[PDB]
RNA sequence: AUAGGUUUGGUCCUAGCCUUUCUAUUAGCUCUUAGUAAGAUUACACAUGCAAGCAUCCCCGUUCCAGUGAGUUCACCCUCUAAAUCACCAGAUCAAAAGGGACAAGCAUCAAGCACGCAGCAAUGCAGCUCAAAACGCUUAGCCUAGCCACACCCCCACGGGAAACAGCAGU
């Protein structure tokens, strides 16, 4: 079995549910929490589980911690214009901290899905190439089209071979 | 069985198996109920429920037992040890 | 004026009529089997879970719209004579722009008399089935459709499969859609087999199709035998509705025709098997007073 | 804005300030190890530009990247003191504070 | 690669197996190889008639518009194809081998029927 | 891995080796036909033939294509901005150089490198910078394949020298 509590942790498929995706402006995110107090334990769990969910999702902003500085966790964003957003995270459960932090900063599921279709837009269906790009390597894989010789062997006629005797 | 002769090793173990008969319960008649992890000593078997017509995807004896059990589709992976009595 | 089919009321009354068996809805699929998941429910959450099932039902069964045949396009752009002789094989020029709808991309011929016409609409659908590969239908025309293999399909009783390779290949308002579904509708008709499409988005289209074509006695003898007085009802109003200044239309103005009294005056006025219809409407009166007291 | 340097912003620790005018910032980012696929931090070191020279060892401060940079390293420049060592100031209600112990009581004010 | 020059073009890729021609119109850097990179695909090309006896042609429009603008060139054949589509004029060369072919037609009718 | 054989007088466990599967090269024996794909072992040396012209002279091209993998974290993202195309322009496209970040395998019996930093307009001052979270070093390898990087006989380069160059096609 995989080493350490809760191994769902360290699994792809769990690091992919995290729904909090920051917008272009937020850089850096730091998270002052308490290693105990009964208040803190809403940001200890934060810390725990959403992290890994947050960090994989944003792979460019910049995610620190800090145990034990302050006598009350809080969640603090640097963004890209010099803006400075505190949350303040005592009393908080974890799952309240990712809403909070989702609505506040999270891009929205129509932003989201915006840049999806930005995505799909790229793989035009009519391209044909190699499959790691296209969908189809050659017009033979159509039906109706002529096939590709190395299956279905050309007619002498088209062939350049005979052709060719046709030409002398 | 033991026993200094081959026939007489299977007629005594084919004879004192059928005093020592357990009752497998099987989901739908075909495959066991839930996955089942276990070790039993040095053996490690992992038993994943499966669909119907997935087959018996499983060490050789355990396509035996399970066909005697009536089992039809289940998946099954054997480590460590792998001591056929085990 | 007459109703469309995309009505607000016909679509109330063809849903009704369609039915919500959820079994036979999400019959199980056979296809690629993966391991069943298993929840622990209250009786609310599985009511719930039901009734989310339904709304995915219904949403599946949204019908399908009924469309005129279209039109033959025989326009030309150009008449380039210049090229006549120049070539020996059509062009068949797509714009494969990506934002464009299916039904806007321009899919132009370039003839070998030089011809530069507008692709009729089998190389319209040939075309964009060749370029924007669509899941379920293929190029080259299905040999399902013929006849012989149509009637095979109806003698093993799949017309629900046929409407569906019939919905996937072609499209609503193709020649060979429009073929295919009145055959299907009239072959079900003919020997009686309307139940198969209870629970499907076909229903409606099937209703309304025998609607228009005035043929509705089958479908209501069917009801009527299984019970499903509010659907005939509902059908029998429906007809009236669409053909107002029918006789049963008016015979239904005239008298107090408001509940089997509609299915009485239909059976009287305008259905050719009218003594059959109030024949089995005469037995389930028998068997309604057989349970009312 | 249209500067050059890859990082816009950057928080650290302040590790070392021996040099003239400039702290020392070891910062820290989760790397994801493909295997595991748990979190480790990276730590790397940059030199941030400090006039006042207050940066003092262990601070936490803030980096902004310079338009280009000032010398082979000096990339980034101090912008903030986020925990003076051993003078923190609990950002929420703003009293000084040691660990988790309020030096000034939330009440006083 | 470093290229030196260059501009791009619109033209017609070959790609297929032998004697079977087939054509992807790519928005390529004229110095890139044939069949090396592209900037992008802009459609195909099959010159082999189905069993419609249709050559199909795929054209992506808009972009083969966007790539003009940008200032892509265009290829003989590429302009050949555009011209038969309408989507440009009939290229001279196609109208001039069509007189041509008008010509040897009619030389050899002449004398078919000087026989 | 659905596993199997093998330690012992015998059993259990641990463990190595090997078998079964799928590719590719070579060899042995053997082989009828057609379509298609692919094809020196070597960065050793090369006979021969060909591979770059066009065009009313100027210009343009011969820097491309094609080739090899010797070398090797010049390849990817961002900033800036050359060259080139958009008939002149327009900013658009493309993309050098420069700056920032990322970027192979093995060996720590390679653990220290030896100036590898900063400040100042300069003068000059500070004495610092990297490194067991692997610096410095040695060996190996073309890579992350719509293709990309590097080399173009060697001296990294190529003024110069060694010398007379197929790693362009065919061929030896
Ligand atoms: S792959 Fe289509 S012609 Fe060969
Ligand atoms: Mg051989
Ligand atoms: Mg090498
Ligand atoms: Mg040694
Ligand atoms: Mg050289
Ligand atoms: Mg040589
Ligand atoms: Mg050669
Ligand atoms: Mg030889």
């Amino acid at each position: 079995p995989m080493k350490g509590r809760f191994p769902i942790r360290r699994t792809l498929q769990y690091l992919s549910q995290g729904n909090v995706v920051f917008k272009d402006s937020v850089k850096v995110m730091t998270v002052n929490y308490n290693t105990h107090g009964e208040l803190g334990e809403g940001a200890r769990k934060f810390v725990f589980f959403n992290i890994p969910q947050i960090q994989y999702k944003n792979p460019w902003v910049q995610i620190m911690m800090f145990k034990n500085m302050t006598p009350s966790p809080f969640l603090r964003f640097y963004l890209d214009s010099g803006e400075q957003v505190l949350v303040d995270v005592e009393t908080k459960s974890n799952k309240e901290i990712m809403e909070h932090i989702r609505k506040i900063l999270g891009k929205n599921e129509e932003t989201l899905r915006e840049e999806e279709e930005e995505k799909k837009q790229l793989s035009h269906p009519a391209n044909f190439g190699p499959r790691k790009y296209c969908l189809r390597e050659c017009i033979c894989e159509v039906e109706g089209q002529v096939p590709c010789p190395s299956l279905v062997p050309l007619p002498k006629e088209m062939r350049g071979k005979y052709k060719a005797a046709l030409k002398a | 069985g033991k026993a200094t002769d081959r026939m007489d090793a299977f007629r005594k173990a084919k004879n004192r198996a059928v005093h020592h008969l357990h009752y497998i319960e099987r989901y739908e008649d075909h495959t066991i109920f839930h996955d089942i992890s276990l070790r039993f000593k040095r053996t490690h078997i992992k038993m994943k429920k499966q669909p119907k017509g997935y087959g018996l995807r499983c060490h050789r004896a355990i396509i035996t037992i399970c066909r005697l059990i009536g089992i039809k589709d289940m998946y099954a992976k054997v480590s460590g040890s792998i001591n056929m009595l085990s | 004026k007459k109703p469309t089919f995309m009505d607000e009321e016909v679509q109330s009354i063809l849903t009704k009529m369609t039915g919500l068996n959820l079994q036979k809805t999400f019959k199980p699929a056979i296809q690629e089997l993966k391991p069943p998941t298993y929840k622990l429910m209250t009786q609310a959450q599985l009511e719930e879970a039901t009734r989310q099932a339904v709304e995915a039902a219904k949403v599946r069964l949204k019908m399908p719209p009924v469309l005129e045949e279209r039109v033959p396009i025989n326009d030309v752009l150009a008449e380039d004579k210049i090229l006549e002789g120049t070539e020996t094989t059509k062009y068949v020029f797509t714009d494969i722009s990506y934002s464009i709808p299916h039904r806007e991309r321009f899919i132009v011929v370039r003839e070998p008399s030089g011809t530069l016409r507008k692709a009729s609409w089998e190389e319209r659908d040939r075309m964009i089935q060749v370029y924007f590969p669509k899941e379920g239908r293929k190029i080259l025309t299905p040999i399902i459709f013929k006849e012989e293999n149509l009637r095979t399909m109806y003698s093993q009783d799949r017309h629900v499969d046929v409407l569906n390779l019939c919905f996937a290949q072609f499209e609503p308002d193709s020649t060979e859609y429009i073929k295919v579904h009145h055959k299907t509708y009239e072959d079900i008709d003919k020997r009686g087999k309307y139940d198969l499409l209870r629970s499907t988005r076909y229903f409606g289209g099937m209703v309304w199709y025998f609607v228009n074509n005035k043929k509705i006695d089958g479908l209501l003898i069917d009801q009527i035998q299984r019970d499903l007085i509010d659907d005939a009802t509902n059908l029998v109003q429906l007809y009236h509705v669409l053909h107002p200044d029918g006789q049963s239309a008016q015979g239904a103005k005239d008298q107090a025709a408001e509940g089997i009294n509609l299915i009485k005056v239909f059976a009287k006025t305008e259905a050719q098997k009218g003594a059959y219809i109030e024949l089995t409407l005469q037995t389930y009166q028998e068997a309604l007073s057989r349970h009312s007291a | 804005v249209r500067s050059s340097v890859h990082a816009r912003w950057i928080v650290g620790k302040v590790i070392g300030t021996k040099m003239q005018k400039t702290a020392k910032v070891r910062v820290t980012r989760l790397v994801l190890d493909p295997y595991l696929l748990k979190y480790f931090n990276k730590r790397k070191t940059y030199f941030a530009h400090d006039a006042l020279q207050q940066c003092t060892v262990g601070d936490i401060v803030l980096l902004r990247a310079l338009p280009v940079p000032r010398a082979k390293h000096v990339k980034h420049e101090l912008a903030e003191i986020v925990f003076k060592v051993g003078k923190v100031i609990d950002p929420v209600t703003g009293k000084p504070c040691a660990g988790t112990t309020y030096l000034e009581s939330p009440l006083s004010s | 690669k470093a290229y030196r020059g260059g501009h791009l073009t619109i033209r017609l890729a070959l790609g297929g197996c032998t004697n079977r021609p087939f054509y992807r119109i790519v928005a390529a850097h004229n110095k890139c190889p044939r069949d090396g990179r592209f900037v992008e695909q802009l459609g195909s090309y099959d010159p082999l008639p189905n069993s419609h006896g249709e050559k199909l042609v795929a054209l992506n429009l808009d972009r083969i518009r966007h790539w003009i603008g940008c200032g892509a060139h265009l290829s003989k054949p590429m302009e050949k194809l555009l011209g038969l589509a309408g989507f440009f004029p009939l290229h001279p060369m196609m109208i001039t081998n069509a007189e041509r072919l008008r010509r040897k037609r009619a030389r050899e009718v002449l004398l078919a029927s000087q026989k």
